[PDB]
DNA sequence: CATGATGAGTCAGCAA
DNA sequence: GTTGCTGACTCATCAT
């Protein structure tokens, strides 16, 4: 006989050689379990490229995310620092401007 | 014509149409259940056109949903280089402020 | 028992 | 005819 993983890597070609004994009906079954066995493999490439896709979509939305928060909390630290030198710069000028 | 689980219900006497077995809401069903006599094979039947009826809805469900989240994913990272462009203008803004009125203070 | 979500596998049908 | 995809259905689980 043949293993499943001997059956999915074999050619088409390289499979017409392991026909000694078989009857036609026997012969096709062992072409459709190759297919099936094709199939099983179509199916789980799919859905690996799909978790994939997703993973990296996660991850770039993860770094960004946490970029952003970065960003935000020191813009919002350092425009408290920006309102506080600009008022008291201001108060200067109208202390200036009363001289 | 009658598809195979109409076709397998009628053959064991079973007086519910098919849609009935899948679609009526639990309490519903429960109670028409529980007016009639039926043997175990009758029994097994039923729960397994409304098991699958209702799973193959949550297998489609859940195919939709993973192609959902995709396009929530993808509308995500867009809105986060949108604010991380708009944080990064925000902090050059701030900081040409904070430069000049250092410099202005030499 | 009831229910719903989900990965893996299977089949059908498609385009190439 | 084969290949690679993929929507659809089903089983097997996990959870409430």
């Amino acid at each position: 006989s043949l293993t499943d993983e001997e059956l999915v890597t074999m050619s088409v070609r390289e499979l017409n050689q392991h026909l000694r004994g078989l009857s036609k009906e026997e012969i096709v079954q062992l072409k459709q379990r190759r297919r099936t066995l094709k199939n099983r493999g179509y199916a789980a490439s799919c859905r690996v490229k799909r978790v994939t896709q997703k993973e990296e979509l996660e991850k770039q939305k993860a770094e960004l995310q946490q970029e952003v928060e970065k960003l935000a909390s020191e813009n919002a630290s350092m425009k408290l620092e920006l309102d506080a030198l600009r008022s008291k710069y201001e108060a200067l000028q109208t202390f200036a401007r009363t001289v | 014509h009658l598809t195979r689980d109409e076709l397998r219900a009628k053959a064991l006497h079973i007086p519910f149409p098919v849609e009935k077995i899948i679609n009526l809401p639990v309490v519903d069903f429960n109670e028409m259940m529980s007016k009639e006599q039926f043997n175990e094979a009758q029994l097994a039947l039923i729960r397994d056109i409304r098991r699958r009826g209702k799973n193959k809805v949550a297998a489609q469900n859940c195919r939709k949903r993973k192609l959902e989240n995709i396009v929530e994913l993808e509308q995500d990272l867009d809105h986060l280089k949108d604010e991380k462009e708009k944080l990064l203008k925000e902090k050059g803004e701030n900081d040409k402020s904070l430069h000049l009125l250092k410099k202005q203070l030499s």
